[PDB]
RNA sequence: AGCGCCGGCCAACUCCGUGCCAGCAGCCGCGGUAAUACGGAGGGCGCGAGCGUUACCCGGAUUCACUGGGCGUAAAGGGCGUGUAGGCGGCCUGGGGCGUCCCAUGUGAAAGACCACGGCUCAACCGUGGGGGAGCGUGGGAUACGCUCAGGCUAGACGG
RNA sequence: CUGGUCCACCCGUGACGCUGAGGCGCGAAAGCGUGGGGAGCAAACCGGAUUAGAUACCCGGGUAGUCCACGCCCUAAACGAUGCGCGCUAGGUCUCUGGGUCUCCUGGGGGCCGAAGCUAACGCGUUAAGCGCGCCGCCUGGGGAGUACGGCCGCAAGGC
C-alpha cells in the first residue's frame, strides 16, 4: 500500500546545567507510487520513536499528484523560505533527475520522468517542504478548464 | 506618473485579486481594453466594462475566483494565479513566431502584440506572426 | 582483459546468483547455494543501510558483470544508448544482447558467456558464413550465427549443441540445432529478458 | 420555524472596531454602532437552518459552544434539550483536535462516579475522599456538556466566533462544519454557515439558539413545546 | 597484471606496529598506549595495459545572476540638494514605416557536428547521401507596440 | 529681508514629466589661516588623591579651543544603518495643521497596533521591508587595508 522512505535523521541538542540534552528529528516520505505522497517530520528522544512519529505525521498531510504518464502536468517553481525547487516535466526514458530529497518525494508520488533543480538554500527540510508545495500546486487541464469556465 | 500603464493594470488586477475584490478600476486606454478582451475570452476575468469615474474614463474589471475551500483558510483559489509583465520600457521584448513561448504546457498563456493585433500565443502562432511579448498569465 | 579470475564470488557480492559458469551454477555449487553472503572476512557480518549511491553502484556492477564486459565498453554502450531514440534503459539492454559473444551463448553454442567469448576469439563462430572473432561484434536483425564447418565436429561443440535438442530458446532468436545454425530474429524487448536488474538505477548511476 | 420582524432583539451590535470583512452584513452605523442588515440575517438563517434540518434528520451530532457568560446558560439549556453536547465553562484546547486524549477525562469522570456509589466510597482515608471528591467535581464543572460526544461532532454551533475562536480554529482544521451566530466584530469567512446577528444580549442568543433547537427536534421528529430557557432571559 | 583506494563527502574493515612520535591530509580533520585516518599484513572496493599524481579549461558556482542575485540588522543606498548628458515617458486621431513582425530570394566553402546507409571480420578510422539555421544583402507585405512628424485632450506637472 | 510647504476654488497653460554619470552649491564636531573677543567650560599641561603602578577614572588649577568676522577643511553611528518618483493593496487608535454642511467627514504631516502580503529570523505593514514600472548609487568571503603606489584637491591636518 504505502511505502516509507526516510529522507534524513538528525540529533539536535538543547542545554541544561550538567550538559547537553539530545533529541532526534526525522523526515519521512510516504507514498503509493500512484499519485499519493505525504511528508512527515517527527522529533523524539530516540531515533526509532522519531521515525515512527514521522511516518505517522507523513500519513496525515498527503498530496494528490496529477501524474500524466509518469510526469507532471507542467513546470513549476516554488520557494519555501530561502529554498527554491524547480520541477520540469519530461518524456519517458528521462528518469527522475533530482537531488536525493526531491527524488524520494517524487518516486513515492509515482513520478518516473522529471527534470528537477534545487536553488537557493538547499536545506533538506525546506527543500522537501518546497517540493510538497510544488506538487500541491500542480494543476490539470481539466482543472484549469473548471476554473476558467464559470 | 505611470511609467508603464500596462504594468499598472496588470498589478491593479494582481492586487485586487489577492484580497478578492469584486471589480477594480483601471484608467482606460484602447490597448489596455484590447488586453482585457483576451483576458475575458480566455476566462480569467468574468468580464470588463467601460465606466466613467469622477468624469474620467476607466475600466471596471470584474474578477473571478474559484469556490470556497475546506479546512483552515477557506479562501478560494485564484483563477489568475500568475500574471507577470514581460516586455517593459527600457527592455522591450520581441519574438518571432518561432520564438513564441509555451506558457505552462498550454495551461497558461502569453499575450503578444502583433501588427495583426493583440493575440494569445496560440492565436498568434496560428496567424503565424510574432511581436512584442507583453505578459504571461496563468 | 575482461576480468578473468574468481567468478562465483561476484555472485556473492551482488547477493544474487549470476550465471558466469553455466552449469555448476545449476547444480548445488554456484556458491550462492548455501554461502550467499559477500566474499571476504566480513561477509557474514550485518550490512549497513547502503547509500543511495551504493545501491546504484551495485546495480550497475550487477548488469555489467552479467555480460563480463569492461567498464570502458559498458560505458560506451550506455552513452550510445542515451543518444539513440527511445527509452535508454531498454535500448541499452538491446545492445548488450546484440553482442556476438552473448548471442553465441544465447543460442546455446556455449554453456556460459566466458566460454561463448572464447569460442569467438578462436574462430569457431560464423556470421552469415564469414568468420568473425570479435566478441563485441554487433549482431543485427536477420544475421545467421552458426558454427564453423571445421569446428562442428569438436568434442565440446557436440556436447553443448546436443543438450540443445528439445530445449526452447529466446523468443527473439531461433535455433536450427541441425546444421548448428541460429538466427537473430530481432532486438529483445525489455519484456523479453528477465535479468535481476533494475536498469532504471543504472541510468541513474551514470546521471550523477 | 420562522420569523421576520426580529428587530425585536438582535440586529446591530458592537461599537466601532469591527472587522471590515463583516461589512456585507452591515446595513448602517447609528449612534456609533453598526446596525446589522436583517434582510441578510434572514437569507443566512434559511441557508443555515436548512443545513440544520439536513444534519438533524440524519443523526447529525451538533456540538454547541458558548463560553461568553452573557449566554453560558442559554447554551446548556437549548443544548441539553437534544442529544446535543455543549461546552459551557471554558473550551479546553484540543477537545476536537486532541479528542482521544481530552476524552480520557470523560472516561475517568464516569468511573469516578462509580466509586462514589459503591462499597469503596468509605475505603482509604479522606486523603482520597477529598482528592477524588474534587477531581470528580472539577471533571464535571467542564465536561457536563462534553460528556456526550462519542466521536467528533458532525458540526459546531458557536455563539461568538471571535471569543470561541480556538474552537473554530479546530473545527476548520478538522473539516468539521462551523455554524455560528456571529457579530460585527468577527471574521465571516471563517464560519461555514453564518447567522449574522447580535452575538451579545441574552434576548437575542436565546431567540436564535431556541428556534435552532426547535427546528432540531422538529427535524428529528419529536414534537416539543416551547423553550424552558425563556426564563433565564431575565 | 598491474595501479589507486577502504574516517565522512565516497564504493570497500579487521590484527599488529607506532605512543601529538614517525607520519597522513582535496576539504572537514587523524596521531599525546586499545588509531577502520600513520606504517605493514590479511581481507575488500574500483579500474585494468593501465592506474595514480601535478598543472591547466568548463561544470557544479543563479558565487558576477540576460536566462538567473542582491544592498534595515550578513558585503552593499552616494551626507544632502541643484541640475548637464543620458535612460524612461499620460489619453485620442492621422501620415510615415526606423525598430518589431511575416513571405520570398541570394549568401552562409570544404572538413567537423547530427541522422541514414555503407567499406576495413567489429570498432576506432573512413566514404556516400540527407538537413540544420543564425547573421548579413535584396524584393515584397503588415502596423498592434516602441520610434518620428501633424493635430487634439486634461487625469501628470506647472500657474492664478 | 527671504526660502519651502499645506488647504480651498476648479479659474489659466496644455505632458511643459521622472530620474540623474559628470558639474556646481550646502554640509554637525574637531581642526587650519588672519583679526577680534574670552564670563563659564576645558584637549594638552601643573598639581592633590587612589593604586601593585595609575602617563586614568575622583579633586584643585589651567592654554589652545569653545563665541564673532572673513576665508579654508568636507569628515561622522552625516542613522530610519532603509536612494528618488509614481500607481496599487483592510482597518483601529493617538496626535499636529488646513477646509467642511465642524456626530464626524475631507487633505497634508507625526506616532502606535495591526488585513493581505513580505522576511533567515527580528520585524516591516497606505510614513512597506507589500504588489509593480522608471532612473541613479552601491555589494560580490575574512585578514593585509581604507593601507601602498599613482592622480586630483588642501596652508596644514588630511580628504577623494
Ligand atoms: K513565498
Ligand atoms: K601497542
Ligand atoms: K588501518
Ligand atoms: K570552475
Ligand atoms: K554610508
Ligand atoms: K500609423
Ligand atoms: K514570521
Ligand atoms: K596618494
Ligand atoms: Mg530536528
Ligand atoms: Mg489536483
Ligand atoms: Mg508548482
Ligand atoms: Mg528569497
Ligand atoms: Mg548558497
Ligand atoms: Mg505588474
Ligand atoms: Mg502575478
Ligand atoms: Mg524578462
Ligand atoms: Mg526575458
Ligand atoms: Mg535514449
Ligand atoms: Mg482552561
Ligand atoms: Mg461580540
Ligand atoms: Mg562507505
Ligand atoms: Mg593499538
Ligand atoms: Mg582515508
Ligand atoms: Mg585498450
Ligand atoms: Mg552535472
Ligand atoms: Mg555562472
Ligand atoms: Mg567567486
Ligand atoms: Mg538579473
Ligand atoms: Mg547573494
Ligand atoms: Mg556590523
Ligand atoms: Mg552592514
Ligand atoms: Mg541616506
Ligand atoms: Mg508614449
Ligand atoms: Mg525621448
Ligand atoms: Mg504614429
Ligand atoms: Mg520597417
Ligand atoms: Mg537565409
Ligand atoms: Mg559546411
Ligand atoms: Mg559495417
Ligand atoms: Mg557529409
Ligand atoms: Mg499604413
Ligand atoms: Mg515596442
Ligand atoms: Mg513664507
Ligand atoms: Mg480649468
Ligand atoms: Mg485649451
Ligand atoms: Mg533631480
Ligand atoms: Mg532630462
Ligand atoms: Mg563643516
Ligand atoms: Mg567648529
Ligand atoms: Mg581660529
Ligand atoms: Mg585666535
Ligand atoms: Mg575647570
Ligand atoms: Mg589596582
Ligand atoms: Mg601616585
Ligand atoms: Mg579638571
Ligand atoms: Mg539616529
Ligand atoms: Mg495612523
Ligand atoms: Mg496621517
Ligand atoms: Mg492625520
Ligand atoms: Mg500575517
Ligand atoms: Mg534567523
Ligand atoms: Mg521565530
Ligand atoms: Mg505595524
Ligand atoms: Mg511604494
Ligand atoms: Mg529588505
Ligand atoms: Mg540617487
Ligand atoms: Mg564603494
Ligand atoms: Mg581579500
Ligand atoms: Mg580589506
Ligand atoms: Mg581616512
Ligand atoms: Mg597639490
Ligand atoms: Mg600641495
Ligand atoms: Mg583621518
Ligand atoms: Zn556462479
Amino acid at each position: 500500500d504505502f511505502e516509507e522512505k526516510m529522507i534524513l535523521i538528525r540529533r539536535t541538542a538543547r542545554m541544561q546545567a550538567g550538559g547537553r540534552r539530545f533529541r532526534f528529528g526525522a523526515l519521512v516520505v510516504v507514498g503509493d507510487r500512484q499519485g499519493r505522497v505525504g511528508l512527515g517530520f517527527g522529533k523524539a528522544p530516540e531515533v526509532p520513536l522519531a521515525v515512527q512519529k514521522a511516518g505517522y505525521y507523513a500519513r496525515r498531510n498527503m498530496v494528490e499528484v496529477p501524474l500524466q504518464n509518469g510526469t507532471i502536468p507542467h513546470e513549476i517553481e516554488v520557494e519555501f523560505g530561502a529554498s527554491k525547487i524547480v520541477l520540469k516535466p519530461a518524456a519517458p526514458g528521462t528518469g527522475v533527475i533530482a537531488g536525493a530529497v526531491p527524488r524520494a518525494i517524487l518516486e513515492l508520488a509515482g513520478v518516473t520522468d522529471i527534470l528537477t533543480k534545487e536553488l537557493g538554500s538547499r536545506n533538506p527540510i525546506n527543500i522537501a517542504y518546497a517540493t510538497m508545495e510544488a506538487l500541491r500546486q500542480l494543476r490539470t487541464k481539466a482543472d484549469v478548464e473548471r476554473l476558467r469556465k464559470g | 506618473m505611470l511609467t508603464d500603464p500596462i504594468a499598472d493594470m496588470l498589478t491593479r488586477i494582481r492586487n485586487a485579486t489577492r484580497v478578492y475584490k469584486e471589480s477594480t478600476d483601471v484608467p482606460a486606454s484602447r490597448f489596455k481594453e484590447e488586453i482585457l478582451r483576451i483576458l475575458a475570452r480566455e476566462g480569467f476575468i468574468k468580464g470588463y466594462e467601460r465606466v466613467d469615474v469622477d468624469g474620467k474614463p476607466y475600466l471596471r474589471v470584474y474578477l473571478k475566483y474559484g469556490p470556497r475551500r475546506q479546512g483552515p483558510d477557506p479562501r478560494p483559489e485564484q483563477v489568475i494565479h500568475h500574471i507577470r509583465r514581460i516586455s517593459k520600457p527600457g527592455r522591450r521584448v520581441y519574438v518571432g513566431v518561432k520564438e513564441i513561448p509555451r506558457v505552462r504546457r498550454g495551461l497558461g498563456i502569453a499575450i503578444l502584440s502583433t501588427s495583426k493585433g493583440v493575440l494569445t500565443d496560440r492565436e498568434a502562432r496560428k496567424l503565424g506572426v510574432g511581436g512584442e511579448l507583453i505578459c504571461e498569465v496563468w | 582483459g575482461r576480468y578473468i579470475g574468481p567468478v562465483c564470488r561476484l555472485c556473492r557480492r551482488e547477493g544474487v546468483k549470476l550465471y558466469l559458469k553455466g552449469e555448476r551454477c545449476y547444480s548445488p555449487k554456484c556458491a550462492m547455494e548455501r554461502r550467499p553472503y559477500p566474499p571476504g572476512q566480513h561477509g557474514q557480518k550485518r550490512a549497513r543501510r547502503p547509500s543511495d549511491y551504493a545501491v546504484r553502484l551495485r546495480e550497475k556492477q550487477k548488469l555489467r558483470r552479467i555480460y563480463g564486459i569492461s567498464e570502458r565498453q559498458f560505458r560506451n554502450l550506455f552513452e550510445e544508448a542515451s543518444k539513440k531514440k527511445g527509452v535508454t534503459g531498454s535500448v541499452f539492454l538491446g545492445l548488450l544482447e546484440s553482442r556476438l559473444d552473448n548471442v553465441v551463448y544465447r543460442l546455446g553454442f556455449a554453456v556460459s558467456r566466458r566460454q561463448a567469448r572464447q569460442l569467438v576469439r578462436h574462430g569457431h563462430i560464423t556470421v552469415n558464413g564469414r568468420r568473425v572473432d570479435l566478441p563485441s561484434y554487433r549482431v543485427r536483425p536477420g544475421d545467421e550465427i552458426a558454427v564453423a564447418e571445421k569446428s562442428r565436429n569438436l568434442e565440446l561443440i557436440r556436447q553443448n549443441l546436443e543438450a540443445m535438442k528439445g530445449r526452447k530458446v529466446g523468443p527473439w532468436l531461433s535455433l536450427d540445432v541441425e546444421g548448428m545454425k541460429g538466427k537473430f530474429l530481432r532486438l529483445p524487448d525489455r519484456e523479453d529478458l528477465a535479468l535481476p536488474v533494475n536498469e532504471q538505477l543504472v541510468i541513474e548511476f551514470y546521471s550523477r | 420555524v420562522k420569523e421576520l420582524l426580529e428587530a425585536g432583539v438582535h440586529f446591530g451590535h458592537e461599537r466601532k472596531r469591527w472587522n471590515p470583512k463583516f461589512a456585507r452584513y452591515i446595513y448602517a452605523e447609528r449612534n456609533g454602532i453598526h446596525i446589522i442588515d436583517l434582510q441578510k440575517t434572514m437569507e443566512e438563517l434559511e441557508r443555515t437552518f436548512r443545513f440544520i434540518e439536513d444534519l438533524a434528520m440524519r443523526g447529525g451530532t451538533i456540538l454547541f459552544v458558548g463560553t461568553k457568560k452573557q449566554a453560558q446558560d442559554i447554551v446548556r439549556m437549548e443544548a441539553e434539550r437534544a442529544g446535543m453536547p455543549y461546552v459551557n465553562q471554558r473550551w479546553l484546547g484540543g477537545m476536537l483536535t486532541n479528542f482521544k486524549t481530552i476524552s480520557q477525562r470523560v472516561h475517568r469522570l464516569e468511573e469516578l462516579e462509580a466509586l462514589f456509589a459503591s462499597p469503596e466510597i468509605e475505603e482509604r482515608p479522606k486523603k482520597e475522599q477529598v482528592r477524588l471528591k474534587h477531581e470528580l467535581e472539577r471533571l464535571q464543572k467542564y465536561l457536563s456538556g462534553f460528556r456526550l460526544l462519542k466521536r467528533l461532532p458532525d458540526a459546531i454551533f458557536v455563539v461568538d466566533p471571535t471569543k470561541e475562536a480556538i474552537a473554530v480554529r479546530e473545527a476548520r482544521k478538522l473539516f468539521i462544519p462551523v455554524i455560528a451566530l456571529a457579530d460585527t466584530d468577527s471574521d465571516p469567512d471563517l464560519v461555514d454557515y453564518i447567522i449574522p446577528g447580535n452575538d451579545d444580549a441574552i434576548r437575542s442568543i436565546q431567540l436564535i439558539l431556541s428556534r435552532a433547537v426547535d427546528l432540531i427536534i422538529q427535524a428529528r421528529g419529536g414534537v416539543v413545546e416551547p423553550s424552558p430557557s425563556y426564563a433565564l432571559v431575565q
